[PDB]
């Protein structure tokens, strides 16, 4: 499944999180670098949601939500994409 | 601001580490804090991180970082 | 290769354009559809330029370099970006 | 707008409907300029078209966008 990411420019390379799942955040020195850490994020927070307790997120949502999304505006945030297959 | 400055902030808020998972070189931290039903997940080491990412830890934790 | 492309809302979905490539625009209507409908769109536009003999669009841009572009604060718009491979 | 009417409008600009290209999500139509080596390539069809994309079509293409 195709997950929308938001990414920011930092001095090594990137970071950015997931805007569905809230506290999911990954980093990288590229773009192939950054789509291999968000996986892994996500598995390693999907996983700790699950053993804790906590709502788990749901799948990506209508593209006028990303579009709307005034975080991406604010800090020079680029949308991206990585498959991720649970 | 480094990934374990920003972790040690954290835990300062009284954000506990659940522990860490190896990575592509680097590694993922898990964090939770009693009364909160989030999660952060965090790479580590960073030397630096962007202040979009900071913004939404702001959100998430409840704090300012700067 | 990397491409930036600018996202915008329609009333069923969204469209946009590949900004070093001109001409070579998109639409959809899912969040899935972006990243797989910009990029048909791309194959779609090399292979009609490449049939006429037409010039290839220059190199395009590293994303972060459109961060601040005009077209997208004037219109609602956001910065995204696809990786294409043959 | 929808895409017939903004191809229209491309004609009246001087363009032309080249040909349809279909792929694995819907189809598009190229259009072409006699003298001008380049090519639009649009969508098709849409019921609604942003006005992000209308204006880089006139950028592009100098139609009318009325």
């Amino acid at each position: 499944m195709i997950y929308p990411i938001f990414i920011f420019k930092t001095v090594e390379g990137f970071d950015g999180y997931f805007p569905d799942i809230d506290g999911c955040f990954f980093a990288g020195n590229t773009f192939a670098d950054i789509s291999k850490n968000a996986e892994e994020a996500f598995a390693v927070h999907i996983e700790a949601l699950m053993n804790e307790g906590f709502p788990l997120p749901s799948p990506p949502k209508d593209p006028h939500r990303y579009i709307d999304d005034p975080r991406l505006k604010e800090e020079g945030g680029i949308l991206g994409f990585v498959e991720i297959d649970p | 601001m480094e990934s374990g400055e920003l972790i040690k902030r954290l835990e300062d808020a009284g954000w506990q580490i659940r522990g860490g998972r190896k990575t592509n070189s680097g590694s993922h931290v898990t964090l939770c804090k009693p009364g909160v039903r989030k999660i952060i997940t965090l790479p580590y080491p960073r030397k630096d991180i962007s202040k979009g990412l900071l913004r939404q830890a702001q959100k998430i934790a409840g704090i300012k970082l700067s």
